[PDB]
């Protein structure tokens, strides 16, 4: 080994005090080190004092809800929000990112993710998330959304005017059980 | 009757309802003030002409201040009344209920242009004896509700050599806040410079009312940088 | 009232749903993870296999293009860790500006791969800045979620920040290295550049600075991401985004 060519910084060398010390127990000491220094100098020690979220990572910022749009309709009742955008060509339709944060709601969850998410997994791959696309705001659109403050209960209906004064169901988005989203498809 | 006044530089144009009686007034004023202004050119690029439609209309208040102020309004106050009239338009349109100071920040131009708007407006208040009314600004009322925590700073002479400039920007900016001040200020000066123990120091006077009138007179920047001048 | 009151200007902690707490940083933000991460390092993080066990642990790591001749082997690398990681973790590949033909062949196959579907959702220049338009071409057509830089210089950070100022909305982390760092490294003082240019740095929004400079324990990084370290020189704690 004294024949070798070996890289190590100089500030690096007196931290390295172990051979073959597995890479997650580097890590973790260090990790929790700085979680227990942080509990410690700005939550005195109190976990309760921890704000809780149902999902870390994402945008570096979220989204502000633009709740106000020209040419849509929104109607808020306790268990049902509505929305329903213009038929009339003359006005411009939602930009697409606000009004998919208007229809996910504030609140990080199944409906956020699958309206919110760049990308939807597909085994390992990373597929553009199709719901954008489906949901993307369209003349004469009606949306649906039952319980909407009840994640386990929420129900998206989505409905077209491709007759005049009839819509048809084209997308039913709801919970099943505790982690499957099924998204119906529906062909009049 | 109200009777369309329409002002118009270049590409700048505003248009005022005037009363029939004074329309007459108030047309030979706009055509006066607009013979005053320099010819305009596609980019409105001159340092003395205006920049904007508020910038042209608080030029247009100046004006008719000046005329009132020297005297030429006529024995029934008509400038006064079509000033008052303008004046009232002008904080209606621009203003908003905000202060001058707020729309020159938002105002296009060089500073000179944006101080003219706060001179025109500040003449026009003093011609029609409108006095300024108690209206905190929004710093204030923060300092009020304890949400903003102010202290103040002086300066001393360190670097600068240009103070009196800034007092003359001052004069000329505000001169029914400061005239009073700066006036009994240079007589005391004066005074103090005229002492015997004193007068030694003063070689090219201590005459700021000269100084502040006639640029030219002004003193080199070294007398100036004195001690005995700058402090 | 509303807009007039103008006022001038840390690491906090975050729990989730499922009771783990993270360090709440804008790294961690980004990358959903704690804000620590293994740098891209020839020959050491060329193996995929270390690669795949540091993120199975939990950690952001920087998979070294350095180390890689020819497409197939970087390709059959990568494949090999979007096998072993956990589904839905992307990947962060570092690669060596000052070797434009590796340059030539290894951002097309990123490309291509990221086109594919492969997870690649990061990438590092290293040894090196590139122009404000070769990195607007990286960030605009490959469909990464961040681009990652080693400047070696104070005109280096300069060029970061110019990038960043050119893609407000798209993430840049700047990777501060200094002369202490292992590897190939700048003549450069550590802190002197951050202090100079930090009020410039934090100017840009979109710019997340982390912090590698030989650091190994929890004591010595500590410091660093409450902005402490920036008061034994008299300057107001200065927060780094995270440590590498």
């Amino acid at each position: 080994v004294g024949r070798t060519c070996i890289l190590q910084g100089p500030m690096a060398a007196k931290h390295s005090t172990k051979v073959d010390e597995p890479i997650k127990e580097i890590l973790d000491g260090i990790h929790n080190g700085h979680i227990a220094a942080l509990k410690r100098d700005l939550y005195d020690n109190d976990e309760s004092k921890i704000p809780t979220i149902e999902y870390f990572g994402g945008k570096l910022k979220d989204p502000e809800v633009q709740l106000d749009f020209e040419g849509v309709t929104i109607s808020y009742d306790v268990h049902k929000n509505t929305y329903r955008v213009s038929n009339n060509p003359s006005v411009p339709l939602p930009p697409l990112d606000a009004w998919l944060s208007a229809l996910a709601g504030p609140n990080r969850t199944w409906r956020y993710a699958l309206l919110q998410s760049e990308v939807i997994v597909q085994g390992h791959k990373y597929q553009t998330n199709p719901m954008k696309k489906i949901f993307a705001p369209a003349r004469g659109l009606f949306v649906e959304i039952q319980y909407p403050n009840d994640p386990a209960k929420t129900v998206i209906t989505v409905k077209e005017q491709p007759r005049p004064n009839r819509y048809i169901d084209v997308i039913e988005a709801k919970l099943v059980g505790d982690k499957e989203i099924v998204v119906n498809l529906i062909k009049d | 009757s109200l009777r369309p006044l329409t002002l118009s530089h270049g590409s700048l144009e505003t248009s005022f309802l005037i009363p029939t009686g004074l329309h007459f007034h108030a047309s030979r004023l706009k055509d006066e003030f607009i013979a005053s202004l320099p010819p305009p050119t596609d980019e409105l690029a001159q340092d003395d002409e205006p920049s904007s439609v508020p910038e042209l209309v608080a030029r247009y208040m100046g004006y008719i201040a000046n005329q009132v102020a020297e005297g030429e309004d006529d024995a029934q106050g008509s400038y006064e009344e079509v000033l008052k009239l303008i004046l009232n338009e002008f904080e209606r349109a621009f203003l908003q209920g905000n202060d001058v100071h707020a729309l020159v920040a938002t105002l296009p131009g060089i500073d000179a242009k944006k101080l003219e708007v706060i001179r025109s407006y500040f003449a026009a208040r003093a011609a029609t004896n409108r006095a300024m009314r108690a209206h905190q600004s929004a710093l204030l009322r923060a300092a009020e509700e304890g949400e903003a925590r102010i202290y103040s700073i002086f300066g001393g002479q360190g670097n600068i050599e240009e103070y009196f400039e800034e007092l003359r920007e001052l004069y000329k900016t505000y001169p029914s806040f400061v005239g009073h001040l700066i006036v009994s200020s240079a007589e005391l000066l004066q005074i103090l410079a005229s002492h015997p123990s004193a007068e030694k120091l003063y070689s090219k006077g201590l005459d700021i009312m000269h100084w502040l009138h006639n640029p030219d007179a002004t003193p080199d920047t070294d007398y100036l940088i004195s001690a005995p001048v700058s402090f | 009232e509303e807009h007039a009151v103008k006022y001038a200007v840390g690491p906090r902690l975050i729990k989730t749903s499922s009771g783990r707490i993270y360090v709440d940083t804008k790294m961690s933000r980004l990358l959903g993870l704690p804000p620590l991460m293994v740098a891209g390092m020839t020959p050491t993080t060329v193996p995929w296999d270390f690669v795949a066990a540091t993120m199975n642990a939990g950690y952001q790591i920087e998979l070294a293009g350095g180390g890689y001749f020819n497409a197939k082997m970087m390709t059959e690398a990568i494949s090999k860790i979007e096998r072993a990681i956990p589904p839905g973790r992307g990947i962060t590949v570092n690669l060596i500006y000052v070797n434009p033909h590796a340059m030539a062949w290894q951002i097309p196959l990123l490309g291509r791969l990221r086109a594919e579907g492969v997870p690649i959702e990061g990438l590092t220049i290293g040894a090196g800045v590139p122009s404000i338009e070769v990195a607007n071409e990286y960030i605009q057509t490959l469909g990464l979620k961040h681009i990652s830089f080693k400047p070696g210089s104070v005109d280096a950070i300069q060029a970061v920040i110019n990038i960043a100022k050119a893609n407000p909305t798209f993430p840049v982390i700047l990777q501060w290295t200094g002369g202490r760092g292992g590897g190939h490294h700048s003549y450069e003082d550590f802190h002197a550049p951050i202090l100079a240019m930090y009020s410039r740095i934090r100017r840009q929004e979109n710019i997340i600075l982390v912090a590698g400079s030989g650091f190994g324990g929890a004591e010595d990084t500590y410091p660093y991401l409450t902005g402490a370290w920036s008061t034994k020189y008299g300057y107001p704690p200065m927060p780094f985004d995270g440590c590498l």
